[PDB]
């Protein structure tokens, strides 16, 4: 019974929360993100390598209502049950309290009701990390990543899945270097290649249109790229360096 | 009711598609404007009344729908999906975005993988149609997993099928027109029989193209699958 | 739950039957408010306390039935506070204004509170009303209650944009004044407070044959 | 659902619970019990009555959980009295063996809830009637009328005495000589005698009394001495 | 003869969460409502213990009251 | 034996109801955290070892304001411990504040937390919250106060105490220094002190949350002209508040 | 109680004093209650001020259970504000006048409600009940600020007696209770 | 639960038994209630803290052994139903009618089944007109006997037979406080006994005016008990 | 009309009524009411169920004083909602810990008294000026019958309507007694 509901175990720990967590590591696939002056880019790499796939369909970035949206690593079903869950808070704060869903609110939110499925026996928590990204009017870019525990926190810079150990590491010394606690570039331009750059060197693999899903949040809009701007991007990394 | 394990894998899940791997096995191709959908039978009596049997379902006028796994599972999807379709009608006023049925579907299912009171559904469905930006293929699994697709197939046949859909689209850079697609189709599914072919089956075919249909769901009959027929079999000879 | 009508059939008799009724408390008298160069104002008539808190930099106005102008602007400065201690951020004007709107359309005019809304937030400065109805109003002076007609006379003669604190402290003490010297000698003085986009909310009060002797120890 | 075993298991907590016998008579039901030992520092002066009223003119005893026996007699009093002012007229005394059997079959029935460790005697008169009544429920919410029936602890060999003194053709024949069986009965079993013994004695209309512990030392000090006369014989 | 908003109010939270649910199904389609209800009827069904009165902690995060009071949260009917 | 349906923290054949001490051995596991009362004022107290060396550990306030005069601070589940808290805060307003106009005292707003914690171990299908709490604050007549709360919702008062991973270390040094003369001054450097002899990481006004409710602050109420109203009595040590007491280390 | 709507309190404050009065002697249909050191005084419908009576005595005996000390006049003001206002819509036909010593500070309160619970707090004195316009008036003839605690029982004493004054005798009644930081008493005048 | 016999309930039954130790003893004036606090710490504070003894209203009062959390959840329930009762009835709640509802609650516990029973036994004190004082005992399967002289918790039979062979039915309040301390000093295994360990109650006469006199202990009544009765 | 009259002398209650009309709670207390001919009998009897329930549950009497505030609660409960209708009820017991008769009226508000005599229906204006006169402490039964016939006289004398044939009742230490004046 301490291995099929969500109940203390014998060392105090909760083994389907463990079992949520593996499930995050199921679809082989790494995101990346980065906060800039004026914007907030996320990656995720898209990887089809060897199917009848039809890549316009195959996402894991999934924009939230105007001015958020998040990436998603873990089971494709549980990343759109949470993006419903996501989409559906944001549109109904915009009701109750008169203003634009702030990023903070909405990872607690989605967080608390990971607690829920953590707590609560007949319930299965949801197998996936959920990195929700946007420009406040506030505290401007915005990184916030949730996980199947119900934890939450704000982040600077953040990677998420097989080898986040790797990519983490890459910007632990760039920030470690500049210190600046974001990336300072004036344009959105230059934030997708510096976060294209160091994914490229830490995957050990260079990236093409067909290897790439990115979104870019600026205070008027959250946008995925098409692969056509992608490669604008990727032609302009190879033309700079 | 048994919902997580050692590899973050869902229990009942492993077991709901076991089904699948024991129904009838199916083909659906994305043709240049359209879908064609194909299946074998399971002839085991001729009590089958002929005509009334059917496995590929209508959803909507221009969507489409065919399946392997527990048949109550799935005629339940079915139903759910001349529902979900009907409803978008009673709105929006205008027909579904296949896109926006897909998700419908897949959000649907895995509501049922989820509590600790309910089944996965043990059944995998190809479906598709024709809409406002063209034709749309997803192939949605017991997990609740879909994804668009150039062609797919599923049940019993699966791994020679496979083989042969990437000969269809390997060999061809732009894939097949529908009237192609109509005799190719029939070649796999008398292919994929090899390891069955001591019981015969009946060739059902249907489509849906914005030329050769008008981007309203038909099935295909008479001459088409007789042509078809008479292309499977010099083609399996 | 909640709010009950418990007595609504035995009251109606009882006033049907001659018992008639206690009488609530009505502050019909006037209200205004004026936004300013760095900040908001508003003002309010006393006779025999008609200024509520719903946080520290957004404030009422009340007119009406006094325990309801008190009750739901307490009830909603509850959710505020809660609701900036939810999101721990500072809480807007609109959200106050938005919680009020859907309250007394919760209601449908039984509850007879007539509200100036005003403040500062993240955003700015801000000031609305909101009537019985769950109808609202906006603009840069407002006035609601018996005065209105008097007090906005004196605000569109005198108001200006670039209208400082002291300035805008006359014009609204004025105002209210106008709505005073209209029946003088009623009430007087002038609560006011002074929504300032950077600093403390600055509030200013009054602004001007032996018989029976039988006992026992209880 | 639970499992059938719960009801086997239920009924073995009612056969370590203390003996329960009742009796019809030609013209009244009674009711007698093994009152447990008081224990030193118990208190006397409101010792719980073990037999218990659910009206003027239905009574009620049972073996096994006496916690489970509360929220019966309260189930059953607000019955009684629910249904006196609905339907104008004292309930039945079939009736109220029907509703207690419907609340112990409802919690045989619901795999929720534990079955209650008690079986019943129920017993009375119905509202101007002279034939006693007399019942027997049990935690699976079975039930059966009865001429004369125990349960709970040693009560297989009061039952052996009763089939062995009582006749269902002909009753102890008038009031007196039901406490003569009753007190006899629970002689073969109550060890420690007249303090153990509990007997409560109905009659037609509502007359229902409590035999005080001078009465059954007073039977106990005439069964006690017909048995001298017996063994001197 | 009764209070105007005497009905008005008595059926509200269930009226607004009807209504809520209703545009989910609108909007979302059939998948997003049930999974709420389901998740309602598991919270409503394991949660029972007889002296209990502020409903349940959870509850407040799915209806989404989890810092909100209505009169109704201030004057418990009991 | 047990095997009685769903309920779930059964009691075991010794008694122990098995569940809750798992849930102790959650709290155990968890961060330290602390609080002091002195004369004229009490502390509350953690360590924010971090999650992602990337992390914006601004954003994880592990003190939390129940209401003005009233703070807490925990060990184990931070979820569970958020809960708690958004009831705790919603509690403090409906039954008390808004029938009364003044905030609850500590004795009965630790009661209104600790039922919850009684209730989810009594109900089928929900495990304890795996978090220990200590609430502080002030009141008119009862004055200053301390409190621990345990996952079985059992609460009492105490002067000083620690919760988490150091707590047997941390009460061996409360006992040889709580004194009943303290000032708050000197409360917050034992404070101080306590988590410096826990902390693994690196130790600094990052690292370490701290707070006190000790002095009323009117430069904190956020308006002026209301006579009466006393300012909430809320001191969140900010990191160069601790940096400036760190000196003294 | 009959003619009930014009049953009548005065309340009143002196040097570390309270005192509120109350037509009856008749000693019926009292309504000057006790519930601590706090007083209230009720003025209106006889079925109110008892079933208001059960229910401050319920809440109150809960306060003291759950919060170990007696309810302030303060709180009692906050407690009945916020109780007759969960009536909203059919209210308690009621005028209750609290009144006490806060234990804490040792300054007298006395406070006033209208139906819905809206206070009257008013630092001299208050009057309720459905004709006392007239004994307003006689009380803002005849008030003056910091009264010792027997020149207070003899203001008030007074106001009573020029109040309704066609029959001194037979019908007339008034409670004189007086409410000081340790001794409560009450008169029969 | 197997074999006519209840397991999780002889289980709460066991859970009482480590719950530090309760004793009630009734005399012709009156009641006495006297418990030991299990907890020490020199960081715990000893004064304000009810631990073991809590009024339900004036006239009546209950000791705990068992969980405290479970406990204050009864008490608040029976707190509710005693003014309920003084709300319907005008009167004082005879204390027979609240030990039977607490009682009934505990039984409920007891029989569903996503529930555990409630691991606390309660010694109740209190007087009403019916039977004068009235001592009652209720424990975690809802049944509950009315006693002389009892105790609950930890030693629950070695307590008894000292109440057994030394209790009188004529005594007056101010005899059974040294036979409840007396008991206590010899059921305590913790070493020795102080003022702060201990917790009183009395529920006595008073002045004979319809009184009825709760006299809740302090540090100051308690220590003078103590060293009044043989202890310094 | 249908008047209720209720005397309170040293050791019993008298209860009168015109021409059923009163409840036996306990058999040491009566309810003689009067009202709207529908709802009065039902809250009669829910009354009597509820005073025989707790009755039977604690085999002990409920005093007259709490049955009186029993009754003053059900009353005010069932007012709350639908609308106030006609009714008046006298409690008259004997409480067996004090020793004494006791006699309380409630009207339909909830308005609960205890005096020495009540009535209602119109006609009891005739009554209050004879009670008046003679009512004293320290009566004897019998002086009670005697006040009643008076008053049954001039009530008579002002009322040729079916006022005929009172039914009397006399609670005291010995229980309930249904006497005549004939």
């Amino acid at each position: 019974y301490d291995r099929h509901i969500t109940i203390f175990s014998p060392e105090g720990r909760l083994y389907q929360v463990e079992y949520a967590f593996k499930a995050t590591n199921q679809t082989n696939i790494n995101s990346l993100a980065v906060r800039g002056k004026d914007c907030t880019v996320v990656i995720s790499q898209k990887k089809v390598p060897d199917k009848l796939l039809d890549p316009t369909t195959v996402s894991y970035i999934f924009c939230i209502s105007r001015t958020i949206g998040m990436v998603v690593n873990g089971p494709i079903p549980d990343a759109r049950n949470a993006a419903l869950r996501a989409k559906a808070e944001a549109a109904e704060f915009r009701y109750k309290y008169g203003y634009d869903m702030p990023c903070d609110v909405l990872a607690k939110r989605m967080a608390n009701l990971s607690q829920i499925y953590t707590q609560r026996a007949y319930m299965r928590p949801l197998g996936v990390i959920l990195t929700f990204v946007s420009v406040d009017e506030e505290l401007g870019p915005s990184i916030y990543k949730t996980d199947p525990a119900g934890y939450y926190v704000g982040y600077k810079a953040t990677a998420t899945g097989p080898k986040q150990q790797e990519i983490t590491t890459n910007l632990e010394n760039h920030f470690k270097k500049s210190k600046i606690d974001h990336i300072n570039e004036e344009s959105w331009e230059k934030v997708v290649e510096f976060a294209i750059t160091h994914m490229i060197d830490a995957l050990g693999t260079e990236f093409s249109k067909n290897d790439l899903e990115v979104g870019v949040a600026t205070k008027d809009k959250f946008f995925t790229l098409s692969a056509e701007n992608i490669e604008e991007r990727l032609v302009a990394i190879a033309e700079q360096d | 009711n048994s919902v997580f394990s050692p590899d973050g894998r869902n229990f009942q899940v492993e077991y709901a598609v076991k089904a699948v791997e024991n129904g009838t096995t199916s083909i659906g191709i994305k043709c240049n404007d359209g879908v064609v959908f194909a299946v074998e039978k399971l002839i085991t009596s001729k009590l089958l009344v002929p005509q009334k049997n059917v496995k590929i379902q209508v959803v909507d006028r221009h969507i489409g729908c065919v399946y392997s796994g527990l048949i109550p599972d799935g005629r339940h999807l079915v139903n759910r999906g001349r529902e979900e379709a009907a409803s978008f009608k009673k709105l929006y006023k205008t027909p579904i975005p296949i896109p926006a049925f897909a998700d419908r579907l897949g959000q649907y299912v895995q509501a049922h993988t989820l509590y600790n009171s309910v089944r996965p559904f043990g059944v995998s469905t190809i479906f598709g149609g024709v809409d406002k930006n063209g034709a749309h293929l997803y192939m949605l699994e017991p997990s609740g997993s879909y994804w668009g697709y150039k062609g797919a197939a599923t049940g019993k046949g699966r791994q020679s099928a496979k083989a042969e859909l990437e000969k269809l689209v390997d060999h061809h850079p732009e894939g097949l027109s529908a009237r192609e697609a109509v005799k190719q189709a029939a070649k796999i599914i008398y292919l994929a029989h090899e390891d069955n072919k001591e019981k015969d089956f009946e060739l059902e075919i249907s489509w849906c193209s914005l030329s050769e249909t008008n981007g309203l769901h038909k099935f295909v009959k008479g001459d088409l699958l007789q042509e078809a027929i008479d292309f499977a079999q010099k083609e399996i000879n | 739950a909640g709010l009950s009508f418990d007595n609504y059939q035995r009251n109606n008799f009882l006033a049907e039957n001659s018992h008639t009724q206690p009488k609530a408390t009505s502050t019909g008298t006037t209200i205004v408010g004026v936004k300013f160069n760095n900040g908001v104002v508003i003002a309010a008539d006393t006779r025999s306390a008609k200024l509520h808190r719903i946080s520290p930099k957004i404030w009422c106005a009340g007119a009406g039935t006094a325990a309801d102008t008190e009750a739901v602007t307490q009830l909603i400065g509850s959710n505020i506070e809660l609701h900036s201690l939810y999101t721990s951020r500072e809480p807007r004007v609109v959200s106050a204004l938005q919680m009020l709107k859907q309250h007394l359309f919760k209601y449908q005019g039984h509850i007879g509170a007539y509200l100036i809304v005003a403040g500062v937030d993240p955003t700015g400065s801000h000031l609305f009303s909101i009537h019985a109805h769950g109808s609202t109003d906006v603009g840069y002076y407002l006035s609601l209650g018996s005065g209105s007609l008097a007090a906005m006379a004196v605000l569109e003669s005198h108001w200006k944009q670039d209208l400082t604190k002291e300035e805008a402290i006359k014009l609204a003490s004025d105002a209210i004044q106008a709505g005073i010297w209209n029946d003088l000698g009623s009430g007087s003085n002038v609560d006011v407070c002074v929504m300032e986009i950077g600093k403390d909310a600055e509030y200013l009060r009054n602004y001007l044959t032996t018989a029976v002797l039988k006992e026992s120890i209880v | 659902d639970g499992h059938i075993f719960q009801v086997e298991y239920a009924l073995e907590a009612v056969k370590r619970g203390t003996c329960a016998v009742g009796v019809k008579g030609k013209n009244c039901v009674v009711l007698g019990c093994e009152r447990r030992s008081t224990l030193k520092l118990q208190d006397t002066r409101i010792t719980p009555s073990k037999v218990s009223k659910i009206d003027s003119h239905v009574v009620l005893s049972f073996s096994g959980l006496n916690a489970d026996s509360r929220i019966l007699i309260e189930k059953a009093r607000v019955e009684a009295q629910s249904h006196r002012l609905t339907l104008e007229d004292p309930v039945t005394v079939e009736y109220l063996t029907r509703y207690v059997a419907g609340v112990q079959q409802r919690y045989t029935q619901s795999g929720g809830v534990r079955p209650f460790g008690v079986s019943t005697l129920i017993a009375g008169f119905d509202p101007r009637d002279d034939e006693p009544k007399l019942y027997q429920t049990e935690p699976s919410g079975i039930y059966s009328s009865w001429s004369a029936q125990t349960i709970g602890r040693n009560s297989k060999t009061v039952r052996e005495f009763l089939e062995k003194n009582y006749d269902r053709k002909e009753p102890p024949a008038t009031v007196e000589e039901c406490v003569k069986l009753t007190v006899r009965s629970l002689l073969e079993v109550v060890q420690t005698g007249a303090k153990n013994i509990e007997i409560t004695v109905v009659k037609p209309d509502s007359d229902i009394v409590a035999l005080s512990s001078e009465e059954i030392n007073q039977y106990v000090t005439q069964i006690e001495q017909e048995k001298q006369e017996q063994q001197e014989q | 003869d009764r209070h105007p908003l005497e009905s008005t109010l008595k059926n509200w939270e269930t009226t607004q969460r009807q209504r809520q649910m209703e545009q989910y199904r609108q909007i979302f389609g059939i998948a997003e409502p049930m999974k709420r209800t389901m998740e309602m009827e598991i919270v409503n069904r394991t949660d029972f213990n007889p002296l209990s009165t502020n409903g349940s902690i959870h509850r407040d995060i799915l209806l989404n009251k989890e810092c909100s009071i209505d009169w109704e949260d201030v004057y418990p009917g009991t | 034996t047990d095997r009685y349906s769903f309920s779930l923290t059964t009691f075991s054949p010794s008694g122990k109801l098995g569940q809750i001490d798992y849930a102790l051995t959650a709290v155990k596991q968890g961060v330290t955290s602390l609080g002091i009362k002195a004369t004229n004022g009490v502390v509350i107290a953690t360590e924010k070892k971090s999650s992602s060396p990337l992390a914006m550990s601004e954003t994880l306030s592990k003190v939390s304001l129940l209401t003005p005069d009233i703070g807490a601070v925990y060990s184990g589940m931070g979820p569970d411990y958020r809960v708690l808290v958004d009831k705790s805060r919603k509690v403090a307003h409906t039954s008390y504040k808004r029938i009364y106009g003044e905030y609850p005292p500590t004795k009965l707003l630790v009661s209104e937390v600790a039922k919850i914690m009684q209730e989810a171990t009594q109900s089928g299908g929900v495990r304890p919250f795996g978090v220990s709490l200590l609430i502080a604050g002030h009141d008119e007549f009862n004055g200053f106060s301390l409190y621990q709360v345990d996952p079985s919702g059992s609460y009492f008062p105490w002067k000083a105490t620690a919760i988490g991973k150091g707590s047997v270390a941390a009460k061996t040094f409360l006992e040889k220094r709580w004194n009943d003369e303290l000032e708050l001054e000197d409360a917050i450097h034992i404070a101080l002190l306590t988590l410096k002899e826990s902390v693994e990481g690196e130790f600094n006004g990052d690292t370490i949350e701290l707070a006190i409710i000790g002095d009323e602050n009117p430069d904190l109420l956020g308006y002026t002209g209301i006579p009466t109203d006393k300012g909430p009595r809320f001191r969140k040590l900010t990191s160069q508040e601790i940096n400036d007491r760190l000196e003294a280390l | 109680p009959s003619s009930i709507n014009g049953g009548i309190v005065v309340a009143m404050t002196g040097k570390d004093c309270v005192a509120i009065a109350c037509d009856l002697v008749s000693n019926k249909f009292e309504k000057i209650f006790h519930y601590g050191h706090v007083f209230l005084g009720i003025t209106g419908l006889a079925t109110d001020v008892t079933t208001l009576n059960e229910m401050f005595r319920y809440k109150t005996n809960l306060y003291k259970l759950k919060e170990e000390r007696a309810i302030e006049p303060e709180t009692f003001t906050q407690l009945v504000s916020s109780s007759l206002y969960e009536r909203r819509f059919g209210p308690y036909f009621v005028g209750p006048v609290v009144a006490g010593i806060n234990s804490k500070s040792g300054k007298p309160f006395i406070a006033g409600f209208d139906l819905i619970g809206c206070i009257d707090e008013a630092k001299d004195f208050i009057v309720s009940g459905t004709a006392s316009d007239q004994l307003f008036g006689m009380c803002e003839s005849l008030y003056e600020p910091n009264l010792e605690p027997e020149d207070l029982f003899e203001t008030i004493s007074q106001a009573l007696l020029n109040a309704a004054d066609r029959d001194a005798l037979s019908g007339w009644g008034a409670v004189v209770y007086i409410i000081k930081k340790d001794e409560v008493v009450k008169r029969y005048l | 639960s197997p074999e006519g016999r209840l397991y999780q309930v002889e289980y709460a039954l066991e859970s009482i038994s480590h719950a530090g130790t309760a004793i009630g003893i009734m005399a012709s004036d009156g009641i006495v209630l006297a418990a030991e606090r299990k907890v020490t710490s020199t960081l715990l504070e000893q004064d304000t803290s009810t631990e073991k003894l809590y009024k339900l209203n004036d006239k009546i009062a209950v000791a705990v052994a068992g969980l405290t959390a479970d406990a204050e959840i009864l008490i608040n329930t029976a707190r509710i139903h005693a003014q309920n009762y003084l709300k319907t009835y005008n009167e004082d709640i005879p204390v027979e009618i609240l030990v039977r509802r607490l009682s009934d609650i505990k039984q409920g516990y007891t029989q569903h089944g996503g529930l555990r029973p409630f691991g606390v036994s309660f010694i109740y004190a209190g007087y009403d007109d019916r039977y004068g004082y009235q001592l009652y005992t209720s424990n975690p399967s809802g049944n509950y006997t009315g006693w002389k002289a009892i105790s609950v918790g930890a030693n629950t039979s070695a307590a008894q037979t000292l109440l057994q062979m030394d209790y009188k039915d004529d005594m007056k309040v101010d005899d059974a406080i040294e036979l409840a301390l007396k008991t206590l000093s010899k059921t305590t295994d913790s070493s020795a006994l102080t003022y702060d360990r201990l917790e009183f109650a009395t529920i006595r006469k008073g002045a004979n005016d319809g009184e009825v006199y709760q006299k809740i202990f302090k540090p100051q009544e308690i220590k003078d008990i103590l060293v009044k009765t043989g202890i310094t | 009309m249908d008047i209720i009259l209720g005397i309170r002398v040293q050791d019993s209650v008298i209860l009168a009524s015109s021409k059923d009309k009163t409840r036996q709670l306990s058999p040491h207390t009566l309810m003689s009411f009067a009202g709207e001919a529908g709802d009065t009998v039902q809250f009669a009897e829910y009354i009597q169920a509820n005073i025989q329930l707790y009755s039977i549950r604690e085999d002990y009497e409920l005093s007259p004083q709490a049955v009186s505030s029993f009754v003053r609660q059900e009353l005010a409960k069932s007012i709350r909602s639908r609308r106030p209708y006609q009714v008046n009820v006298l409690i008259g017991g004997y409480d067996k810990k004090k020793n004494k008769p006791e006699l309380y009226q409630i009207d339909y508000l909830g308005t609960k008294v205890e005096l020495p005599y009540g009535a209602h229906g119109y006609s009891g204006f005739y009554t209050f000026s004879l009670l008046d006169h003679h009512y004293r402490p320290d009566m004897t039964t019998e002086e009670g019958l005697d006040l009643l016939k008076l008053c049954v006289q001039e009530l008579e004398k002002r009322m040729p309507m079916d006022f005929k044939g009172v039914i009397v009742k006399i609670v005291d230490k010995d229980g309930i007694r249904q006497v005549d004046d004939f």
